[PDB]
């Protein structure tokens, strides 16, 4: 217990002793609760969701960082690797290939990537992962924007 | 007399005909604009003035997205300021982030499942007949009816016509 608290001390200290331009990454700790974190990532750039702002909510374990953070989108987004209705995020560093090596900021870096670079296999939403492996690159750009533009852009 | 006739205006005829389905997905080629392949995209666009009426009350009563398939990004200029030309978006309508655009055929397939419209209206019938096991209503546009459409898969020659009348 007071294990995970050391460790998420260091994060909220590098979180803080930063004023790194480009922030395309802001963990907000919580007021009251140690144990809950909020995240902003910025869209990546060249990407159907560059200048939308995304929401993350981090429900970090007990044992933590020996055990994963659960991590899901807040902000609705069209992903092939997010439940849309649900935000839940298919990423294996979050189940299978967690290590205590990963922090909460590096899991928000995963997840640009993530978006960046989408795997229309493993999906969690079909139609997005369909546009994807059939070639048509250009309707999932054109969905994907749309629903930057509609969800993540207040 | 004053008390036993009747007359409807044409959004009251629209709305009838939707149903109460105010979500709608619809493509562009044909149906909308006089231009009937991605090819004349490239070179101009141009909505139809016959169908102008009917799409205005259905964007006023119903959340409407169009789409359609492209070759290019200056297709995709071109069709926007088209829809702009005919005054097709309107405060209170249609929004220039709600038109999309693909690649493929099937790809429209994959925007209307997404959105999941209680109308989609295309012209092409592999899409109709595949989309018919997932929308509630479909609008078919074609010259002639399919040989076999679902019974969920209504035909008809444009869309003034199936929503513009009765």
């Amino acid at each position: 217990m007071q294990a995970s608290r050391a460790r998420l001390f260091k994060e909220y200290k590098e979180v803080q002793r930063e004023k790194v331009a480009d922030p395309d990454i802001q963990l907000i700790c919580d007021d009251t609760n140690i144990f809950k974190w909020t995240a902003l990532i910025k869209g990546p750039s060249e990407t159907p969701y560059e200048g939308g702002v995304f929401q993350l909510a981090f429900s970090v374990p007990e044992p933590y960082p020996l055990q994963p953070p659960q991590v899901r989108f807040l902000t609705k987004i069209f992903h092939p690797n997010v439940h849309f209705k649900t935000g839940e995020i298919c990423l294996d560093i979050l189940k299978n290939a967690w290590s205590p090596a990963w922090t909460l900021q590096s899991v928000c870096r995963a997840i640009i990537a993530l978006m960046a670079h989408p795997e229309p296999d493993s999906p969690l939403n079909c139609d997005s992962g369909n546009l994807l492996r059939s070639g048509d690159v250009r309707g999932f750009n054109s969905m994907a924007q749309m629903y930057t533009r509609l969800a993540a852009m207040p | 007399q004053f008390f036993q006739p009747v007359k409807p205006t044409l959004g009251q005829i629209v709305r009838q005909k939707l149903s109460e389905g105010r979500k709608v997905t619809c493509r562009l080629l044909g149906v909308i604009l006089e231009e009937t392949s991605p090819e004349e995209l490239q070179k101009q666009a141009t909505v139809r003035s016959s169908v102008l009426e009917v799409l205005l009350e259905i964007t006023k009563y119903s959340d409407l997205y169009l789409m359609e398939r492209v070759l290019d990004d200056e297709s995709e200029a071109k069709v926007l300021q088209a829809l702009e030309n005919a005054g097709v978006f309107t405060s209170g309508g249609l929004v220039k982030d709600k038109v999309l655009f693909c690649s493929t055929e099937i790809g429209r397939t994959s925007f209307v499942r997404q959105l999941e419209p209680d109308w989609h209206i295309d012209t092409n019938p592999e899409i109709s007949t595949q989309l018919a096991r997932f929308i509630k209503y479909q609008l078919h546009v074609a010259t002639v009816k399919p040989e076999r459409t679902a019974p969920n898969v209504f035909t008809s020659q444009s869309i003034e016509q199936f929503f513009g009348s009765v």
